């Protein structure tokens, strides 16, 4: 069982120094070429460079020449990626790969991947539920939605009507605005019981322990 | 360098049909093309190397072909476990370049959006912030245009639209468009409407909410 | 304890088998050379024709041999090739025995009809033996060595260097031993020794190959008129296009171009030395120096690979060889043939070219070994051999066209040029692998 493990969950301020590790179990890095690959979110796969742990020869891609530095330690059997002069464009997921020769056919084994995010400030989520009940005509489908805004450097979990869990609740992906994050969860499985039975959505942010539950009220 | 271009970014398919993904090279790479498949949230896997040879463990339904500039990966019978992102990589020359990637999604009958516009939140308004959010519930085609008309004006500033992923059970998409404005900006208006334009019908579906109401 | 373990290990058995095979091959080659120089006289035309025949046959059959090696079991291919080669050498030795026994009779039996028949029969048998030897080299030095080494490049380089040293030592030793045997007795006894040695070596190498296959369990796993001739042509075309499309095409191209030379020591260079008035003892000590510099090139290649890297090692070897070749180019324009300065400088350049060339050859063969898929090793190696012998065929043609000493210097220049071309081509390959970090050896700092 050949395995490659990496560190994870890296949060860094702009313009700093970042170090990623890649520990190999089941083989020796000395007999292989160790490559690093970067994946920007909603983007393609980009190649950083490669290193030969036997002698220390490291070759980089033209773009990641003055920004990345690949090192290796054979005794600990671990490769290292050093990132300097970090910018907001560098938030991505980094993979550690193994290659046989100079022109090896394939990358047989990959790493789990390390998530690197560069940001400025941290904050707590703000929940502002709102369900339109003004000028309603049909009560056969009540689509009640809750919007969480100002989430600072963290993913939030929104559970709508935890007492009666339903599959009709869709949680749209959070988007970045003004350095913070915004998300919205909308449930339309209310049917006719929604106008009378109380429905409450609870937003939990692990990074700030701000688990706040708000019940949607009629307008 | 060698630029690898994959034409299609979203290929719509059904279970049990052959799937062909193309990969084009800027120069003559020869037979040095390797195909990788990756599911969302996991490391990329190995399917085919040297554009024809299948790796040990890959199912036989994956077949690679092509040479020189054009390459193609074919799946004889699509299954639910083959919906992922596939890309091609060359190793003829350095630096190594990867493909843009192609995402495979299932096919379903066309559906119309179930739009719903929510008024600005009272709690947010008391906090000096106005956010008008309109949610389209279910619609099969990914492409859907959202137009926000405030006081009969097509405002195209400060609007963010987020679309969910393909639901496994229903094979339907959802979208949420939010426009952020100050309390004064919301006050200085009378008509607030959101119009969704999809391929289901030529006439856009418009849902409105009067400012006075 | 440790000595028994080393003598029982797979590496030692492989070394022993290769040493026996190369010793027998060199003995048979010297016997054929003696037959040619004595029975037909010192004719360069006949030797060039024999080289032309063997080079063309390998050029045509290289892809077929590589495909056959690729699409069959490892033990069966090696055993069949060894048996074929040894049987061919034994038959050639018996034929040479019968020819040498009737020396005066065959020289006066007829106008030369029987003599030409013997010549063509010997040439055909030698061609078959050379094809078998090429198949054995492809199946052993490219397939079995990598599997035995496993995931260790230092071990692979050490095995390649030891193979090269064994080849150099047997090249410098076995002709001398068989020549002493011939001169103490008669050529018939020499041919008998050739035949008996080849038979015993056949049996011993069969047993040794069985032992090597048993000791390494990773050799049992392998990952994959006109109508009659349709498929060999398809195999030839597919192999050549696959070789052309390989990313290590330039390195093999340069290695093949390096064979286009007359600046060796088994070529007409010795004839030129004789025509310049040099005794045989000088030639013997020069051959010894060439072998010593070959060993030096092997050890230098190992050290340079360990310290700098494969591509930079190839570049350094190429630069060294080019310096030696420009020394030779300076030599040819010195006073002498169109008095000792010219030949002295030429020989020094040749020896230093030998060391540089051996380093470059080791680098290129390791590059081909470690960057080729195991399902296409044989066909690529066969096409590489075909190109090498194509360049050798061109060299034989050139030697045929200009036999006189007076133009020999001109020939030398041509050789030099081609060598440069090869290295230039390798340089391009280096760029495609290294870019702007070409002249930087060691860890980045
Ligand atoms: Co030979």
């Amino acid at each position: 069982e050949v395995q490659l493990q990496q560190s994870g969950a890296e949060l860094v301020r702009p313009g700093a120094l970042v170090k990623l590790s890649c520990k190999a179990s089941g083989f020796n890095i000395k007999d292989y070429y160790m490559h690093w690959v970067k994946e920007r979110p909603e983007q393609g796969l980009e190649w950083i460079g490669w290193i030969d742990p036997e002698n220390g020869n490291t070759i980089y891609d033209p773009k990641f020449q003055g920004k990345a530095s690949i090192t290796a330690d054979t005794s600990s059997n671990t490769a290292y990626l050093q990132l300097s002069s970090l910018t907001s464009e560098d938030t991505a997921v980094y993979y550690c790969a193994r290659k046989r020769g100079y022109y090896g056919p394939y990358f047989d084994y990959w790493g789990q991947g390390t998530t690197l995010t560069v940001s400025s400030k941290t904050t707590a989520p703000s929940v502002y539920p709102l369900a339109p009940v003004c000028g309603d005509t049909t009560g056969s489908s009540v689509t009640l939605g809750c919007l969480v805004k100002g989430y600072f450097p963290e993913p939030v979990t929104l559970t709508w009507n935890s007492g009666s869990l339903s599959s009709g609740v869709h949680t749209f992906p959070a988007v970045l605005q003004s350095g913070l994050y915004t998300l919205s969860s909308s449930v339309t499985v209310t049917s006719s019981t929604w106008p009378s039975q109380s429905i409450t959505c609870n937003v939990a942010h692990p990074a700030s322990s701000t688990k706040v539950d708000k019940k949607i009220e009629p307008a | 360098d060698i630029v690898m271009t994959q034409s299609q970014k979203f290929m719509s398919t059904s279970v049990g049909d052959r799937v062909s993904i193309t990969c084009k090279a800027s120069q003559n790479v020869g037979t040095a093309v390797a195909w990788y498949q990756k599911k969302p949230g996991q490391s990329p896997k190995l399917l085919i190397y040297s554009a024809s040879n299948r790796y040990s463990g890959v199912p036989d339904r994956f077949t690679g072909s092509g040479s020189g500039t054009d390459f193609t990966l074919t799946i004889s019978n699509m299954q639910s476990e083959d919906l992922a992102d596939y890309f091609c990589q060359q190793y003829g020359s350095y630096p190594l370049t990867f493909g843009s990637g192609t995402k495979l999604e299932i096919k379903e009958a066309e559906a119309a959006p179930t739009v719903s516009i929510f008024p600005p939140s009272s709690e947010q308004l008391t906090s000096g912030g106005a956010s008008v959010v309109c949610f389209l519930n279910n619609f099969y085609p990914k492409d859907i245009n959202v137009k926000w008309k405030i006081d009969g004006s097509e405002r195209q500033n400060g609007v963010l639209n987020s679309w969910t992923d393909q639901d496994s059970k229903d094979s339907t998409y959802s979208m949420s468009s939010t426009l952020t404005l100050t309390k004064d900006e919301y006050e200085r208006h009378n008509s607030y409407t959101c119009e969704a334009t999809h391929k289901t019908s030529t006439s856009p579906i418009v849902k409105s909410f009067n400012r006075n109401e | 304890g440790s000595l028994a373990d080393y003598l029982t290990s797979a590496k030692f058995l492989l070394y022993l088998g290769h040493s026996l095979s190369t010793w027998g091959d060199r003995m048979w080659h010297f016997a054929v050379s003696v037959f040619l120089v004595e029975l037909y006289g010192n004719s360069l035309l006949l030797t060039a024709v024999y080289g032309l025949v063997v080079a063309g046959s390998v050029l045509v059959l290289g892809a077929i041999i590589g495909d056959w090696v690729d699409k069959n079991a490892r033990l069966k291919v090696a055993q069949t090739s060894l048996v074929v080669q040894n049987v061919s050498v034994i038959l050639c030795g018996i034929i040479l025995m019968m020819v040498f026994l009737h020396k005066h009779e065959l020289l006066t039996m007829y106008h030369g009809w029987v003599l030409t028949s013997c010549y063509i029969l010997i040439i055909t048998i030698a061609n078959i033996a050379n094809l078998a030897s090429t198949a054995t080299a492809i199946t052993i030095q490219r397939d079995w060595i990598v599997v035995v080494a496993g995931e260790d490049r230092s071990k692979l380089a050490n095995m390649n260097a030891t193979i090269r040293r064994i080849d150099q030592l047997t090249n410098i030793l076995a002709p001398m031993a068989v020549g002493q045997i011939m001169t103490f007795g008669s050529p018939v006894i020499g041919c008998g020794f050739i035949s008996g040695w080849n038979l015993v070596s056949m049996c011993v190498e069969y047993v040794l190959l069985w032992k090597v296959y048993q000791k390494t369990p990773a050799l049992a796993v392998k990952a994959g008129c006109a109508s009659q001739m349709a498929e060999p042509f398809r195999t030839f075309r597919d192999g050549w296009v696959s070789y052309y499309n390989q990313p290590v095409f330039l390195a093999g191209m340069g290695l093949a171009f390096l064979y286009m030379t007359v600046l060796g020591f088994d070529c007409i260079t010795t004839g030129y030395a004789y025509t310049q008035g040099l005794s045989g003892s000088i030639l013997s000590i020069l051959m010894g120096a060439s072998a010593i510099t070959g060993i030096m090139g092997t050890v230098a290649f190992t050290w340079l690979r360990r310290k700098c890297g494969l591509v930079r090692t190839g570049l350094i070897s190429g630069l060294a060889q080019l310096s030696c070749l420009i020394l030779c180019v300076i030599s040819v324009f010195m006073p002498g043939s169109p008095p000792i300065i010219s030949v002295s400088l030429l020989f020094a350049g040749v020896i230093a070219a030998r060391i540089g060339l051996w380093s470059f050859d080791l680098t290129v063969t390791q590059l081909l070994q470690e960057n080729v898929i195991e399902s296409e090793r044989g066909i690529i190696n066969g096409v590489q051999n075909s190109m090498n012998y194509l360049l050798d065929l061109l060299h034989f043609i050139m030697v045929i066209l200009a036999p006189n000493p007076e133009a020999f210097g001109l020939l030398v220049l041509i050789s030099v040029s081609f060598v440069a071309m090869g290295h230039i081509m390798y340089f391009r390959f280096a760029q495609n692998t290294l870019g702007n970090k070409l002249f930087a050896c060691g860890p980045d700092a």
